[PDB]
């Protein structure tokens, strides 16, 4: 059982120097609760942040497997942050704490540079997501 | 850095 059918649409653009991060929703989501279902948030940091201001949250929506956050963030680091990655984690909550890997991935502030990057992102592991930058043009 | 990971609900 390790149906990874989830997709996540992740909107990363640049725009007045800052970086517009837009999180509509997500499809085909697969259980990970006792409930029978997936209650996960959206949670996105541009490192290094020492500071602990840049590290954005959200709190889940409820019992779907499609839910919509339609959150908006717009922030950026240093100059030096080109070279830097937008790491995005999605992982389920479970109301005291967490412990359901949902998926995480990235994006390079470089690539963003020079082109906006919106779409549909795969269920990546850790490493495999925050090290690549696919996603899914779906239209 | 605190507890973000597990800080939404009690
Ligand atoms: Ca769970
Ligand atoms: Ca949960």
């Amino acid at each position: 059982h390790t149906e990874k059918r989830g997709r996540i649409y992740l909107k990363a653009e640049v725009t007045d120097e800052k970086l517009h991060v837009t999180v509509r929703d997500a499809k085909n989501l697969i259980p990970m609760d006792p409930n029978g279902l997936s209650d996960p948030y959206v949670k996105l940091k541009l490192i290094p942040d020492p500071k602990n201001e840049s590290k954005q949250k959200t709190k889940t929506i409820r019992s779907t497997l499609n839910p919509q956050w339609n959150e908006s963030f717009t922030f950026k680091l240093k100059p030096s942050d080109k070279d830097r990655r937008l790491s995005v984690e999605i992982w389920d909550w479970d109301r005291t704490t967490r412990n359901d890997f949902m998926g995480s991935l990235s994006f390079g502030v470089s690539e963003l540079m020079k082109m906006p990057a919106s779409g549909w992102y795969k269920l990546l592991n850790q490493e495999e997501g925050e090290y690549y930058n696919v996603p899914i043009p779906e239209g | 850095d605190q507890s973000d990971f597990e800080g939404f609900s009690y």
